[PDB]
């Protein structure tokens, strides 16, 4: 229920990568597969993600947060990766499956 | 030093690093009696010479 | 003219390794240590190399060639116990260096953890023999019992155990071989870390968060060479008021006997690197079980690559399995405690525990908790 | 490798020379909030393992110089 | 008539060379000075403990 | 409305010089600026004083990260003398040392300066161009390339190595050279009405009278080898610069690098 979203909200609080102005999909670690999603990404949001990623480095540098104003709220913490990762996941199992037979 | 440094572009560059040559000479002069730590130089200071180093 | 940093075939290297290498700017301290690492191993080579002056390896000869080198030998005192306490240091230095590679994620370049591994093996090995080299009690009865340990193996330990002996107990062969393998290890841990280092160098280097760090990149000149510097210095801090102010209170004092082999001590134990393993051998009631055990210690730190079920490299945004790393640390702490002390209630009990929860924490617990975090970030 | 280990598009920094700016600017009024805010984020998730294994030493010790006494 | 780190610097720390030769020069001056003060603070913390200070009663 | 104070403000008489150039005689020109320009409401109607404080030169780097961008521009400058300053023409003699090279030069490897010649015998740059701007006691002086990114750092270092050489290794062949350059380019500008024009408005206005050519020639003539590098050394040694990047500019150093170029440690 409304329980498990905000439990959920308060492990987001206590991830720490929203104080960073961070989102989730940034904190992957690029494999071969989140390679390939960035690689399919539109420019803008490829932008976007280079300076979240180079202004947390410069944070972590410092080791600072940002203010808790311009932290990254839970509610508009948009998941841009998602539909080109679940297509890259999709087309490695077709491979899969085609070399398994 | 065959024949393509006897030139006066090569001498007045040398005379140039006369000092600079000479500054580094120093240089390693006083390294060499701090660091072996020479008696008959150390000998002639006013104040090194109270440890006799 | 040209560029001479760049196109002379040996100051090629070094511009490439130590000057204009690509680094990540948010590095904190722990990047520091694996460089100090490296000062301390070459530290300990020229102490040991001023050691290898003044002292016999023999066993009418060696404690007393030791007490030579503490009274007679100008300084000679200095350069020992700098030996000792930088083998110490190191081992110090070794423990957080692993510790910040397994807590950011560094084990994810595989072949640069499995050399590093095969360094740690080297460097254990290379100190239990050298720790062998004074000849004292406790280095004789600490040889007999791994040396026993060893021989616990079926079938071949007894021939393995009586071919490293050179004979039907320990020995001036065994001393004279062990100073010869103690002497000649350091080079190969030498040469072994100029391939770690290659391997890291064709691989890059990685940042507390885990993210991709080809956006804020610097050179390693002149950030990290200064940061290095101040970080040589603070070691050299500890370590020599290690030396200059406690020379003893790491080391044994029945190591300052000479050895005998009708007296055995009361109490024998390696030194505290060697604890916490000494304290997982302990618990296993079966010595093949147990030495199966210790190896198998060191080589699930090594498969610790294959354990990786989170989507996160860093532990950074990991908080649950934070919580797992630091009970695995303070277990450690546990086994290093446990491994001092004897058979005894209730430290039997106490060290079952330790080594069950550090073996359960390493292999079953922490994929669990990246799953767990993996389905509570709504990642999968 | 530089020049070429990543793409970076309309990023813009300043930086200041070394020797137009302090050494340590505000160093502990700005240094002592950010210490103890690194300790708020951190010490609930270090400090209690240490607590226990203090706990679990200090109960060894006090049952293994129980267990040497005369009685019975 | 500017602060004595400027004219410290346009003298001496302008050139390389001249700051290496101000290095060495206050190397040997310092390593003197230095071991002065720290043999007259252990001698200060150690009165009648050592033998510098016990080497008249016998060795007349 | 600002645009009207900004007039009331600005244009004024003793800040107004009326320059001509060519077949003009000075008596007819009088006469009509007499007729003419007699009224231009010189008095400071909002009684404040407009005045000019001195600028404070920043070392300072800005870096505008673009890689889309075919070609990367750096321009590094110190802080310049000023108009009223002498040493402005020697600072002109070693500009004319370093000179400027285009990819479109009909020259080659046979360029008398290192830094063109060593830059298309390694293909570094597109082209450099070298400046010295002045304000009122203050200015930049430095220099301007536009290159390829795998390039610059390179180029960084032998620009840097140049100017090191002018502070430390300047004889008196490039010297004459540069004495020469400055004496042709300087004289052969004043080619025209319009540029000659532009010289009176700008010296009037800037120095306070119209320097003659001779003058020029006579400040030029005295420029040797060691006053060259003494005043190199005043300007460039060991000083805090301003670098400007655009484009593809990674392999564009930090800070830190660029400030130790600016003085070496074999002298
Ligand atoms: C509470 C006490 C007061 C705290 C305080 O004043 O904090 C100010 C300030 C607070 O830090 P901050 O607000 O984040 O801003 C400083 C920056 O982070 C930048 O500073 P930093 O924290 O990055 O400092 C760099 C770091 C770099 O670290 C190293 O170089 C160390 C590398 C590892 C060495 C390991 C040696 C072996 C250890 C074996 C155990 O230095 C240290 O960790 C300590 C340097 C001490 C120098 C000597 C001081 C006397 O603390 C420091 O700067 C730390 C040093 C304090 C002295
Ligand atoms: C230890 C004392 C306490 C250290 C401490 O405070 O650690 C907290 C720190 C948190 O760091 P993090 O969460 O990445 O960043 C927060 C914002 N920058 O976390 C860290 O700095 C963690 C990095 C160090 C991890 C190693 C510490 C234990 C050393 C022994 C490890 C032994 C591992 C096994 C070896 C034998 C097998
Ligand atoms: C509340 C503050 C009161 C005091 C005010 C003063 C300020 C103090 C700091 C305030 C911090 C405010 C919150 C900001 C920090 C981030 C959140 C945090 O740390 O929360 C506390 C944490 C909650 O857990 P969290 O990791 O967030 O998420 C788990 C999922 N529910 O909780 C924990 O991590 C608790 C961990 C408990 C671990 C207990 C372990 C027991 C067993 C140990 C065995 C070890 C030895 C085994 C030996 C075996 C052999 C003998
Ligand atoms: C090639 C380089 C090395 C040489 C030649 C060398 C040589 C020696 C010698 C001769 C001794 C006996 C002297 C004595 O302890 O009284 C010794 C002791 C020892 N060495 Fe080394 N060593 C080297 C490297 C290392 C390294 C890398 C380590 C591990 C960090 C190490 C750890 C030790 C230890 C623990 C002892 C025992 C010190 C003690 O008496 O308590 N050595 N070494
Ligand atoms: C024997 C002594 C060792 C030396 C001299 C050494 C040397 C180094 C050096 C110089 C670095 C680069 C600097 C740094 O980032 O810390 C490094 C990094 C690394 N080492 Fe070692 N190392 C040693 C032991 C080990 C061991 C035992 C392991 C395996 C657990 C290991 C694994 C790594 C890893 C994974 C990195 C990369 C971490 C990162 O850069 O993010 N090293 N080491």
């Amino acid at each position: 229920s409304k329980w498990l979203d905000g439990f959920r909200k308060w492990y987001y609080n206590a991830a720490g990568f929203n104080k960073l102005g961070l989102m989730r999909d940034d904190t992957l670690h690029e494999t071969e597969d989140v390679k390939e999603a960035i690689r399919r990404l539109p420019e803008d949001l490829y932008n976007d993600r280079m300076f979240r990623i180079k202004r947390a480095l410069d944070l972590t540098m410092r080791h600072q947060i940002l203010p808790k104003d311009q932290w990254t709220k839970y509610e508009e913490d948009k998941f841009y990766l998602e539909p080109y990762l679940k297509e890259v996941i999709r087309e490695r199992k077709e491979r899969e499956e085609w070399a398994k037979k | 030093m065959l024949s393509r440094f006897l030139g006066p572009r090569y001498r007045e560059l040398a005379r140039n690093w006369i000092p600079t040559a000479g500054m580094w000479g120093t240089v390693g002069a006083v390294g060499l009696v701090w660091a072996t730590d020479w008696r008959l130089i150390l000998d002639w200071v006013p104040y090194i010479n109270g440890k006799f180093k | 003219m040209t560029n001479m940093r760049k196109t002379h075939p040996l100051f090629k290297i070094i511009n490439h390794s130590f000057i204009d290498l690509p680094a990540p700017s948010n590095i904190s301290s722990w990047w520091n240590f694996g460089s100090l690492l490296g000062v301390c191993l070459m530290v300990q080579i020229i102490t040991g190399l001023f050691l290898a002056m003044h002292y016999t390896s023999d066993t009418m000869t060696a404690f007393s060639s030791v007490t030579h080198i503490c009274r007679d030998v100008n300084y000679g005192w200095l350069i020992r116990y700098m030996h000792a306490n930088g083998a110490s240091m190191f081992f110090i230095c070794l423990f957080l260096h692993v510790g910040r590679g397994l807590y950011y994620g560094s084990y994810t370049f595989m072949e640069t953890w499995n050399i590093g591994v095969l360094l740690l093996f080297a460097v254990m090995a290379t100190a239990f023999m050298g720790y062998v080299l004074p000849w004292g009690q406790m280095s004789f009865w600490g040889a007999t019992v791994i040396t026993n340990l060893l021989s616990a193996i079926p079938y071949i330990g007894t021939t393995l155990v009586e071919w490293i002996w050179g004979g039907f107990s320990v020995d001036k062969a065994t001393l004279t071989r062990f100073f010869a393998f103690h002497f000649i290890l350091p080079f190969i841990i030498a040469a072994l870390a100029i391939v770690h280092l290659l391997f890291l160098h064709e691989t890059g280097s990685n940042n507390p968060t885990g993210l991709n760090s080809d956006a804020d990149k610097i050179p390693f000149h002149p950030y990290y060479t200064i940061k290095d510097i101040l970080g040589i210095l603070i070691m050299f801090l500890i370590l020599m008021t290690l030396v200059l102010f406690f020379p003893d209170m790491l080391g044994d004092p029945d190591n300052y006997m000479p050895a005998n082999p009708l007296n055995t001590p009361p109490h024998i134990k390696p030194e505290w690197y060697f604890l916490f393993a000494y304290a997982i051998l302990r618990s296993i009631p079966n010595k093949l079980g147990g030495v199966l055990a210790l190896i198998l210690s060191i080589l699930i730190l090594a498969l610790m690559p294959f354990l990786h079920t989170s989507k996160q490299r860093s532990l950074m945004f990991r908080p649950i399995t934070q919580i797992l790393y630091w009970i695995l640390v303070a277990n450690l702490l546990i086994l290093t405690w446990i491994g001092g002390q004897p058979v005894e209630h209730p430290f039997i009990i106490i060290g079952q525990l330790a080594s069950i929860s550090y073996f359960s924490i390493i292999l079953i617990l922490m994929p669990i908790s990246g799953i767990i975090e993996d389905k509570m970030l709504k990642l999968y | 490798e530089f020049g070429n280990l990543a793409r970076i598009r309309h990023v813009i920094s300043y930086s200041l020379s070394p020797f137009e700016q302090r050494a340590f600017p505000s160093y502990f009024s700005k240094g002592i909030p950010n210490v103890l805010r690194r300790t708020r984020e951190r010490i609930l998730r270090v400090a209690p393992p240490f607590v226990v294994v203090y706990l679990i030493y200090t109960w060894g010790n006090q049952e293994f110089e129980q267990s040497k006494r005369k009685n019975p | 008539s500017p602060t004595i780190p400027s004219r410290l610097y346009s003298l001496l720390f302008r050139r390389t060379s001249t700051f290496a030769l101000t290095i060495a020069v206050g190397a040997l001056f310092f390593e003197r000075a230095f071991d002065q003060g720290a043999d007259a603070i252990y001698e200060h913390i150690n009165e009648g403990k050592l033998w510098k200070h016990i080497k008249h009663k016998y060795e007349n | 409305t600002d645009l009207t104070d900004y007039l009331n403000r600005h244009y004024k008489a003793p800040r107004m010089v009326l320059a001509a150039a060519g077949g003009v005689e000075h008596q007819q020109l009088l006469d009509l600026a007499q007729k003419h320009l007699s009224s231009v409401s010189r008095v400071y109607e909002e009684d404040a004083v407009p005045g000019l404080t001195p600028c404070r030169f920043t070392g300072s780097e800005i870096r505008h990260r673009d890689d889309a961008l075919p070609l990367a521009h750096v321009a590094i400058a110190v802080e310049g003398p000023g108009w009223a300053n002498p040493d402005n023409v020697t600072l002109q003699v070693a500009n004319a040392i370093i000179g400027h090279y285009d990819c479109t030069y009909g020259g080659g490897v046979h360029l008398s300066s290192p830094l063109a010649s060593v830059a298309v015998a390694n293909k570094l740059c597109q082209s450099f161009q070298t400046f010295n701007i002045s304000y009122s006691d203050t200015g930049l002086l430095g220099a301007h390339f536009v290159c390829d990114a795998m390039s610059i750092d390179d180029m960084v270092f032998f620009l840097q190595g140049q100017w090191m050489r002018l502070c430390t290794s300047a004889t008196e062949s490039e010297v004459t050279r540069g004495k020469n350059i400055l004496r042709n380019a300087l004289v052969s500008h004043l080619d025209g009405t319009t540029p000659v024009c532009e010289d009176i408005g700008r010296s009037l206005l800037t120095y306070g009278r119209r320097i003659p050519l001779a003058e020029w020639e006579s400040r030029i003539q005295e420029v040797d080898a060691q006053m060259l590098r003494d005043i190199c050394s005043k300007y460039f040694y060991d000083q805090c610069p301003a670098v400007a990047g655009y484009g593809p500019i990674e392999q564009l150093p930090d800070y830190n690098r660029i400030r130790s170029g600016m003085f070496w440690l074999r002298f």
